[PDB]
């Protein structure tokens, strides 16, 4: 259906709902909770506004065996539209941990109800790391050059977060932290430069051990991954370019302004140097007279 | 200790041995005295020695003293009633406490009878407070204790459940320190209702029982009591859980049993009733009294737990463990924690702590806590006031008085209450002749009570504080 | 005879607040409503679990607009998911008016007292949610009977006494002669707190992302120029300004909007930044190649 | 290279300035004064 799924912006309310509902439907230990996600589409940017739980019973043994009460979904839906009839069914949340190729079948069910391709928004509830606990995937059927007679598949989609005005003010009222994703003062940003290096390193390391497995442990040759790595090597920086010379001109500019400004603060504080010393001279006389006053008092 | 007496048995004479006994019992902790009598009994000392050590003498003497030399300015009684109307619940509360302090140690039904109409306006937990204020007055005279509370003790009152409970609580106030026999009487009712406490009638009685038994069994560490209070705690009663939590750390005082700390610590996690959980936090504190470094594991853990609840008690566990040690660790923790903690209840609490730690050394205190009174954080200032009081209660250090004066007049209502209290706590019964300022602070109270442009909050503190000054 | 009757602190869950703001904001300025579902524990701890909204009626908040067919059926959808809990009160939004309970709202609340007599009425004011403030207040009826016999002190027993006294006149009169206003505290788990707190994937990556260089050029030039103009004021100031009478000195030599200080703040902000700027360029070059 | 030395030199003048200024006040404030 809708091909339009270029970006996914996600309401923090959705997250919050997915985390809470997980426990009040009382599912634990890899027992999946599937619920509906409501919001707008037929739009480039997809905006997931809100969500609601459905009952979901999943058989322990296999992921091909499961119970879902279809009829419930239609009954819930019509009351919900009365509240807000903008919202439409656009797909389903899956309560993590992590993608399955059994989902492909699951997705298809939801497609009956929906007039757009259902979005599979894996809201991971385990919150591993401080990085976003959303991967988004959409079921797409595409042809592939290998020989495969049409493959059916889940393609990763960029996940970001946006909140409404009403929503945003709720986020800030709740929080009481000092914060450090502020990237504000010299201190936060000092950290932030180091943090980014190591951020990169961890990712880079994962790429590196993954490449070993491809040509040694018979993980498939996924041509897409390799294909993408070429742009990284081609658009890698170079030295002895007249760009490098250009950076040096800029470097001189910024250090230059730094020194004029450094001297300029020295002047301001020194004016204060004088002001504290006037005060101090004055108070020598006051201290002297103070004694004479006390003599009378005694 | 016992060896001191075998030396003195070979020199035995009444005056000598008795002077040493009087010296010993004032200083000595209850646990020291208790183990010591058993040892003398097998040594077969004169019963004269043991009798002193019972402290039945010392209590007879102090009754006579206060009886004769108590001067009662009567104008206070008549005035509190008039100026602060007793229909309002808060106001009765303040008036009741001031009186119970004024009339300490010696019996007086002089207040009751004169102020029969005031008494009538008490209702709800205001009346519970009233019933218990009586047992501050009738503290001492241990003999006529049971007797004089006998109309109000259960099964002779049925009017109201608030009286029944609070007559039991106050019974314990009388009997701390003599309270071993008294422990039985209170235990009977706790075991009956050891389960059912989800009856609203039952609960109120039982609050008063549970505090009573804490007070009477203080520091004895009757494991019989700790268990009985525990079942109550589990039933998860609205208000008597609070009393239980406290009542257990009162009983077991200072034992620091590994079992005890643990069991309560687990229970805090489960509980949702905001009171119990706080109560257990403070309850952990009470049991780790003077436990120094054996409490460090607990101290790390509470501070480490995000809960508002557990950090509040975190502060007073450090405080009671290191009470009266300048230990550098204890001081650094309390300052760092108070300033940087976001939550208000927890913030006030770490400031209060400092007074306990610095009971021993009152010299460096106006200066450390100068810094905090400067902080124009609302909560922080309230707790500086309280802190000063604890630390310098006994002495008159001038620096302390001065630090407290800007706080008296601070626009935030809640500061003003603490502050006014904190001055009289410092200057407890110090002649106005010696120091003329005392008289001025006192009048200030009276003036605020006159003022109607004040909140009930200033009025509450101000009256109580005059009762602190004029005590017994 | 009965309980302490201290009005409950309404402990509002993180979800219930988020939905409430969202709900009101959509409906503004038309009044919005719904029921609060929760559970009642302790004496004064009401945990407001979650809320749902009832379809906007052309009668606004009314007993008429509490529609039992909708209500019931909703209980039942939530029942299957096992998220059902007792109704513990009701909220609605007045944006038109401050926070208080209108005569119509008092009747509505009276029906709820039969369910649970500790039920709350919560007024959400979503027009002023555009500030950093969340303007929300919670109320619980007082009986007329209580006020006539002057038995009202029972309800205000053993408490810290901090009461919101904002909003007076007719509103306050009504409040005093009908409901009791008490505090709202927000309790939230640290699990909830963390999910919310977490931001983008690109958040922890941004330090090697850098500003376009045409803007750094622009900024360097602007700061050098601006300080020059305030420096004129500062030179004029310390020509004199060593006499007496404080306030007069400030008017004579333009010591109001003080130049020394405004200069010291700008100079430093720009200085710190320029350290960050270089720091990123050097690092980028060297790390990658 | 050139500017770097100048920047470092300013900083030393700041610390000398800061240091000297505060010291007499301390003595004065403690002492009784009207």
């Amino acid at each position: 259906m809708s091909l339009q799924h270029e970006k996914v912006t996600i309401a923090p309310l959705v997250l919050l709902s997915a985390l809470d509902h997980y426990e009040r439907t009382q599912t634990k230990e890899n027992k999946r909770c599937v619920g509906v996600i409501l919001g707008d589409a037929n739009s480039s940017t997809i905006r997931v506004t809100n969500s609601f739980a459905l009952p979901f019973e999943e058989d322990e043994k296999n992921s091909d065996v499961w119970f879902l009460d279809h009829n419930y979904i239609e009954n819930m839906n019509e009351m919900c539209k009365k509240i807000n009839a903008k919202e439409k069914l656009i797909g389903w949340y899956h309560s993590g941990p992590k993608l399955r190729a059994s989902d492909l079948k699951i997705n298809e069910l939801f497609k009956k109800y929906t007039q757009n391709n259902p979005l599979l928004l894996i809201v991971d509830v385990k919150q591993q790391g401080v990085g976003l606990p959303t991967d988004a995937y959409v079921a797409i059927e595409q042809v592939k050059d290998d020989g495969t007679s049409t493959e059916k598949t889940f393609l990763h989609l960029p996940c970001t977060i946006e909140a409404e005005e009403a929503e945003e003010i709720g986020v800030e009222h709740l929080l009481r932290d000092v914060r450090d994703q502020a990237a504000g003062g010299l201190s936060i940003r000092l950290t932030n430069q180091l943090k980014s290096l190591k951020g990169l390193q961890s990712k880079l390391k994962d790429v590196v051990e993954y490449l070993d497995k491809v040509i040694n442990k018979e993980l498939p040759i996924n041509h897409t991954i390799l294909g993408k790595l070429q742009d990284v090597f081609n658009l890698l920086p170079n030295l002895g370019t007249p760009d490098d010379d250009e950076i040096d001109v800029e470097n001189h500019d910024r250090i230059n302004i730094s020194n004029n400004l450094q001297k300029a603060l020295t002047v301001k504080t020194n004016d204060e140097l004088m002001v504290i010393y006037i005060s101090n001279l004055v108070r020598s006389i006051i201290a002297f007279d103070d004694l004479i006053e006390n003599k009378i008092q005694n | 200790a016992l060896q001191l007496f075998k030396k003195l048995k070979e020199e035995n004479d009444e005056g000598l041995s008795a002077q040493i006994a009087f010296d010993l019992v004032s200083s000595a902790s209850q646990q020291l005295l208790e183990i010591l009598v058993t040892e003398l009994t097998a040594q077969g000392y004169d019963p004269a020695l043991l009798n002193i050590l019972s402290g039945l003498p010392t209590c007879d003497y102090y009754n006579t003293f206060l009886l004769n030399n108590k001067n009662i300015d009567i104008g206070l009684l008549n005035k509190s009633k008039s100026s602060l109307d007793g229909k309002f619940s808060l106001f009765h509360t303040a008036v009741s406490v001031a009186n119970g302090f004024m009339h300490a140690g010696t019996t007086d039904n002089s207040f009751i009878k004169a102020n029969l109409p005031w008494l009538g306006k008490a209702q709800n937990w205001a009346k519970f407070t009233a019933t218990a204020s009586l047992g501050v007055i009738h503290k001492g005279n241990l003999l006529e204790g049971k007797k004089v509370m006998a109309p109000y003790l259960p099964g002779s009152r049925a009017s109201s459940r608030f009286i029944k409970g609070g007559s039991l609580y106050g019974l314990g106030l009388i009997y701390a320190g003599f309270g071993r026999d008294t422990t039985d009487y209170l235990k009977n009712i706790i075991v009956e209702n050891s389960g059912t406490s989800g009856d609203e009638d039952v609960d109120v009685l039982l609050h008063g029982a549970s505090l009573g038994i804490g007070l009477a069994a203080m520091g004895s560490a009757n494991i019989e009591v700790y268990e009985a209070l525990k079942e109550v705690l589990y039933n998860d009663s609205a208000t008597s859980g609070e009393a239980a939590a406290l009542g257990m750390g009162l009983c077991m005082l200072g034992t620091g049993k590994p079992e005890a700390i643990h069991d309560m610590f687990t229970y805090s996690q489960e509980t949702q009733h905001g009171n119990i959980t706080r109560g257990l936090a403070v309850g952990l504190a009470l049991i780790n009294y003077g436990r120094q470094e054996l409490a460090d594991d607990l101290i790390t853990k509470m501070l480490a737990s995000d809960e508002s609840l557990l950090r509040y008690g975190g502060a007073f566990t450090i405080a009671l463990a290191y009470a009266g040690t300048g230990n550098n660790s204890a001081v650094k923790r309390l300052l760092h924690v108070a300033v940087s903690d976001s939550n208000d209840d927890v913030r006030r609490a770490a400031v209060i702590a400092l007074g306990f730690v610095l009971l021993r050394d009152y010299t460096t205190v106006p200066r450390i806590v100068q810094l905090l009174s400067k902080s124009h954080n609302a909560h922080v200032r309230c707790g500086t006031a309280f802190a000063l009081g604890i630390a310098c209660a006994g002495k008159g250090l001038q620096s302390a008085i001065d630090v407290l004066d800007p706080l008296t007049k601070d626009p935030v209502d809640f500061v003003r209450q603490a502050a006014m209290i904190a001055l009289s706590m410092i200057l407890i019964q110090q002649t106005e002749k010696l120091n003329p300022q005392v008289a001025d602070i006192n009048k200030n109270f009276l003036s605020v009570i006159t003022n109607k442009h004040q909140e009930g909050l200033a009025k509450f503190g101000a009256c109580v504080a005059q009762g602190i000054m004029n005590a017994g | 005879t009965g309980r302490d009757d201290t009005k409950e602190t309404v402990y509002i869950s993180s979800i219930a607040l988020l939905k409430m703001l969202k709900h009101g904001r959509a409906g503004v300025p038309m009044e919005v409503m719904g029921l609060m579902l929760g559970e009642f524990v302790d004496d004064y701890t009401v945990n407001v679990v979650d809320v749902f909204a009832m379809p906007q009626s052309g009668t606004g908040v009314s007993v008429e607009a509490v529609d039992d067919v909708f209500q019931a059926k909703m209980m039942d959808m939530l029942k299957q998911t096992g998220r059902d809990q007792m109704v513990v009160g009701w909220y609605h939004s007045h944006p038109g008016f401050g926070c208080w309970l209108s005569s119509v709202d008092v009747n509505t609340q009276k029906s709820f007292e039969q369910l649970n007599s500790r039920a709350v009425a919560v007024v959400v004011d979503p027009i002023q949610s555009v500030k950093g403030k969340v303007v929300i207040d919670a109320f619980r009826l007082i009986d007329t009977g209580a006020l006539i016999n002057n038995l009202e002190p029972r309800q205000t027993t053993s408490n810290t006494g901090l009461l919101n006294k904002a909003n007076i006149q007719a509103l306050i009169h009504g409040l005093n002669r009908h409901y009791y206003s008490l505090n709202i505290d927000y309790h939230k788990t640290a699990k909830e707190t963390k999910m919310l707190m977490n931001l983008h994937k690109e958040q922890w990556q941004s330090g090697l992302k850098m500003y376009d260089y045409e803007e750094k050029e622009e900024s360097n030039l602007a700061a050098t120029k601006s300080m020059v103009k305030i420096a004129e004021q500062y030179s004029k100031r310390i020509e004199e300004e060593k006499e007496l009478t404080e306030e007069e000195l400030k008017t004579r030599y333009v010591g109001r909007q003080d130049p020394k200080k405004h200069l010291s703040e700008t100079a430093d902000e720009t200085l710190e930044n320029n350290i960050v700027s270089v720091l990123t360029a050097g690092v980028n070059s060297v790390a990658i190649k | 290279q050139v500017f770097d030395e100048r920047i470092k030199f300013a900083n030393q003048l700041h610390d000398e300035y800061l240091v000297s200024m505060r010291y007499p006040e301390d003595k004065k404030t403690q002492q009784n004064e009207k």
